[PDB]
RNA sequence: GAUUCACGCAGUGUUAACGUGCAAAUUACUUGUCAUAUUUGAGUAUAGGGGCGAAAGACUCAUCGAACUAUCUAGUAGCUGG
RNA sequence: UAAUAACCGCAACAGGUCUCCAAGAAGCAAAAUCUUUAGUUAAAUAGAAUAACGCAGGUAAGGGAAGUCGGCAACAUAGCUCUGUAAGUUAGCAAGAAAGAGUAGCUCUGGUGAUCGAAUCAGAACUUUAAAGGUUAGGGG
RNA sequence: GUCAUCUAAUUAGUGACGCGCAUGAAUGGAUCACCGUGAUUCCCACUGUCCCUAUCUGCAAUCUAGUGAAACCACAGUCAA
RNA sequence: UGUCGGCUCUUCCUAUCCAUUUCAAGCAGAAUUGAAAAAAGGUAUGAUUGUUCACCAUUUAAUAGGGAACGUGAGCUGGGUUUAGACCGUCGUGAGACAGGUUAGUUUUACCCUACCGUUUCGGUAGAUUUUCAAAGUAUUUAGAUAGUAGCACAACUCAGUACGAGAGGAACCGUUGUGUCACGCCACUGGAUUAUUCAAUUAUUUGAUCAAAUAGUGUUGAGAAUCUAACACGUGUUGAAAUAAUGGCUGAAAGCCUCUCAAGCCAGAAUUUCGUCUAGAUGAAUACUUUGUCUUUUUCUUGUUACUUUAGUACAAUUGAAAAU
RNA sequence: CUGUUGCUUAUAGACGAUGGCAUCAGAAAUCGGUGUUGUAAGCCUCUCGGGUAUUGAAUG
């Protein structure tokens, strides 16, 4: 599984997983993933997730 | 009508608690009143998770529905609960079905996800449910 | 007056008085039943708690609604490096309890071993075992050793070999060795003291007292906690905000007249090092030989059994080790004193075979993500750092 | 003789603290009030079957359904104690 | 001296006791908060440890008064501008009813005068963690 | 008290009824806009009140050096009958 | 002698509501009804009322009845009652009265003895002499008189739409799988707290500005390790033998037959009892080392013990105590 | 032999007690591993940077 915020690879029973009323499902690898996700924070301006630095080098 | 047992699931809904209605049949909002095999203790509230037969009543939609008392299935809720596979999953809201005792939907149809739990205990909430998650 | 609603008793009788042991150690208060008709074997061990992680594994049980892809479930790793045996003693049974007979000792016996017998080891002569040692080969000490061999035979109904364990295979600071008696069931008294005899100044391994998927009893210590309330201690409920003088106390400690306080009312004092005993914890993992590892045949990457970064507060385990399901009395660094069934579970789930398809090795500091130190690095890339 | 905030003042609640106390009535927070029927100093007037009282038998020097002090007075006691 | 030690309360008592003078920031404000001149670091002793039970201050998953005699206590609302504001009514009010939107930083433009100056108001780009809320600051029907 | 309404459920609340133990007209009767650190009931919102407790800080309590009281006290201090 | 109720908590009774074992029925099944063994385990959530009580709405296997100074106020609370203010109704000429109503009304002290819960300190159990022995001191390994005791309950599948029944309806044993609660734990995973004032951002003030900070007693917010912890995470208590109670039976007299026995002798049968297992624990035992080898008291050294030192006194190897069962 | 004392000692803890070590002892920095935050200061790039990290974490 890959966190849906950060893009990183959730290692096997860990984090937790959010299902929404639009039937999509989503699962982070922590806490810190999930509360910027609920915050609309897009994760191409955080610095550290892998979804940022795919975008340059 | 409830089909084969089910582990154990964090009830997250207590007594009084106010849950939606994601059946067609006019009624908005029910309050969880009692909890159908529930087990007494001293000053305990009745606790409700998912997959769970509840007795609620109508405060909220059409008059055929609201004052009156119901039973209803819990098809998802707000509490994180733990799958037997490790796996840690909630939902946006909590919801619940109007069914009888044989274990039939009033309604028709539901909207939103129905969690896995309320799908296997009871078939017919799962024949009428969009997403099982 | 009767009490208007009724709840069961907070807290449990069958473990009062409730004091803390003295000795870290907890020795097991019975072994199980003697059976005359088996080879002789060694019916318990000794080990160190290193820490808790937890596995995925395949479900083997038939008729079960678990999922095909594997349960997440607990497990405590025991580290148990091999045993040394230092001596045997024999036991009659008497009109007053088992009575020990006679000890017989090796010639050889390790600093470990005799560090036991002196509280200041720094200060001693060091002289434990010493004329017992000088004069093993005489012939009139030989005359007495084979008169306590021939006594235990004719006179004795219980054999136990006195094993220590090798505190330099293990982090801990401590130097001094852990001592157990480990009881022999099998044939006859003549067969059990000639297996003891054998056992003689020789390594035990934690493989050859314990099998594969075998439901075992545990004993150890709780882990501390000091003076407590009567909420933590029993669990009592905690009075409404408006009470003067205090909301976590029992209200009523007794009516006016039995005229005392009762044994059976909560009360505030020690809770925490205590010892428990705890049946059928089944074995996962008999991490001996080729299973000493923490790698599965699903997931092929070799790793050992230690987590990224070590075990918290205890270290690397480099030595045989107890996968244990479940959790075990005691913090890390505790001895536990495992034992083999006193009633062998005979349910379905006892009998299980266990098949792990994970185990988990990521460090138990924060929120890891790496099994390994060499995906991390592989993952993450050069860092400035090393670059 | 409107509404509010502040300096001040009070004392609605916590029936909080304290309750051999900081204090023989105070402290903290919450609350109320915070100029014209307002607040306040000094001077002065009213005295015990009297005074004064937007009235609670309230206040009249920690004393009030009749102050304090001294004398009658070692008041009397079918009652309690020795 | 004129008072957290010189006065009245048995005292170097957290109580009480009439006045004069009065800087900066910020703000509507003599509010809360921080600082300058002046005063002080002593004002019924401390050190180690970091048990219970307390007193004072907080937070909390899911639920949300089911607790209780009783929403007690706590939470919650909260500044300013714009839109909007019901029944009832002694026609004065109710009213800050209720309800909704906006608010930051930086770079500019315009309006309000006198023969150089005042903080105030309105508007426009762009950026961000999308802005009264550190302190202060109505819960409503 | 009876009938409605409020709730799933109402010795509480409100609206009606009135042979009212024992209401009633300056012993003032009825009415109530605004106001109230007044009494009562119900909604919304909110929350450790509660389900059910966990945990963090300061000051104590613990121990120690110095200093150092009081209330109470026939004699005292294990129970069953 | 602090006078109601509720909250809290422990224990006790059985005249047993449930679960366990039995017998009877106007017991076909199902649901019930009467009774016996049995008090080890359970017996709930709420609206109104201060209420005990009551009456309703649920849930449950059941939502049994009571005691303990009408248990329980230096345990709480203060709603009721029950001082001092005030209002209403009735009574009284009046002051005032009302098992009439309404509203506001200070809940003090443990640091003492004991009980209970934990926690230290000092003291210590007499009859054995095979030097391979005996005894004392220190230490470990153990031992177990006694005391407590813990696991319960429900559901799902199959049995089975079977037995039974005209039909309608409608079970049960074994076996398997879960759940709830109680008990003991535990920190892997998931969540909570967070003065690592950890890292970052930001409001106000002050450092000439940047940087770097401090202050607002923890300025605030976001993330947040560690540790603690979940009613919020998760493990174990599915565990074995024998004897029993009510009862049902075998053999069998009394009493030529009969009879489970107010006879001898036996069997099966409980959430029962006792072992087994769990926790605390007395007198103890073994071994390692230091000693000592007829014996003690008073002094005395040490933190303390033992050996040890001195002056004496004391004893000296040799006939001692066994049938078992009835 | 035991006790005191030391490691501002821990698997323990109110104080006692209990557990460990006491010169091959212990303590300390430093380094590596392991975590948290989010990309330092001088001149979007240096920069997966910088800072913290036992205090009750694990090596040397």
């Amino acid at each position: 599984q890959v966190c849906a915020f950060s893009g990183f690879k959730i290692p096997v029973a860990k984090g937790r997983k959010y299902v929404r009323l639009d039937l999509k499902s989503f699962t982070f690898i922590n806490k810190k993933s999930l509360m910027q996700f609920l915050r609309k924070t897009n994760p191409r301006k955080v610095f550290w997730t892998a979804i940022y630095r795919q975008l340059n080098k | 009508g409830r089909q084969g047992n089910k582990f154990r699931v964090t009830c997250g809904l207590n007594n009084a608690s106010t849950v939606n209605c994601a059946d067609n049949t006019g009624a908005k909002t029910l309050t969880i009143i009692s909890v159908k095999g529930f087990h007494g203790r001293l000053n305990r509230l009745p606790r409700a998770g998912c997959g769970d037969m509840v007795v609620a009543t109508c405060k909220k939609g059409k008059p055929e529905y609201r004052k009156k008392m119901h039973t209803a299935v819990i098809i998802r809720q707000r509490r994180t609960w733990r799958r037997k596979d490790g796996v840690t999953l909630y939902f946006e809201d909590n919801a619940a079905v109007i069914v009888n005792m044989k274990g039939e939907m009033k309604g028709s149809a539901i909207t939103g996800p129905v969690s896995k739990e309320s799908a296997d205990l009871w078939p017919k909430i799962s024949s009428n449910a969009p997403t099982i998650v | 007056s009767h009490r208007k609603f009724e709840a069961p008793r907070h807290g449990s009788l069958a473990f009062h008085p409730r004091k803390r042991v003295h000795k870290v150690r907890a020795t097991v208060s019975a072994f199980p039943k003697d059976n005359a008709a088996e080879k002789p074997h060694l019916t318990g061990f000794l080990g160190f708690k290193a820490g808790m992680t937890h596995v995925i594994r395949e479900v083997k049980r038939t008729n079960t609604k678990l999922p095909k892809d594997g349960v997440l479930e607990p497990v405590t790793i025991i580290e148990t490096p091999p045993m040394v045996v230092a001596g045997f003693v024999g036991y009659k049974k008497t009109t007053t309890g088992l009575k020990p007979i006679t000890a017989v000792f090796a010639e050889h016996i390790a600093d470990e071993f005799k560090r036991r017998y002196t509280k200041k080891w720094y200060k001693n002569t060091k002289n434990q075992f010493a004329v017992h040692t000088e004069k093993y080969n005489d012939v009139k000490a030989k005359s007495k050793r084979e008169r306590q061999i021939r006594l235990i035979k004719n006179r004795c109904d219980v054999v136990r070999v006195i094993a220590h364990t090798q505190m330099a295979l293990v982090p801990l600071k401590q130097k001094k060795a852990e001592v157990m008696e480990i009881q022999i069931n099998g044939g006859s008294i003549a067969e059990k003291v000639d297996f003891a005899v054998s056992l003689l100044e020789k390594q035990i391994s934690v493989n050859s007292v314990f099998g594969t998927d075998e439901c075992i009893d545990v004993c150890s210590v709780t882990k501390g906690h000091g003076y407590n309330g009567v909420i933590k201690r029993f669990g009592v409920r905690h009075l409404p905000r408006k009470t003067h003088r205090g909301l976590r106390k029992v209200a009523c400690v007794g009516a006016w007249h039995p005229a005392r306080v009762s044994w059976t009312v909560a009360r505030a004092g020690q809770m925490g090092f205590f010892k428990r005993t705890e049946v059928n914890k089944k074995i996962y993992r008999l991490g001996c030989g080729d299973l000493k590892n923490a790698k599965t045949e699903f997931d092929i990457t070799e790793k050992g059994i230690t987590p990224m970064g070590g075990f918290p507060h205890y270290g690397v385990v480099k030595n045989d080790f107890l996968m244990i399901k479940g959790t075990v009395a005691g913090i890390r660094r505790r001895v536990i004193s495992l034992r083999k069934a006193c009633f062998p579970s005979t349910t379905r789930t006892a009998q299980e075979q266990i098949v792990l398809k994970f185990i988990d090795t990521s460090s138990k500091y924060g929120h890891s993500r790496f099994q390994t130190t060499t995906e991390k690095k592989a993952r993450m890339g050069p860092m400035k750092k090393d670059l």
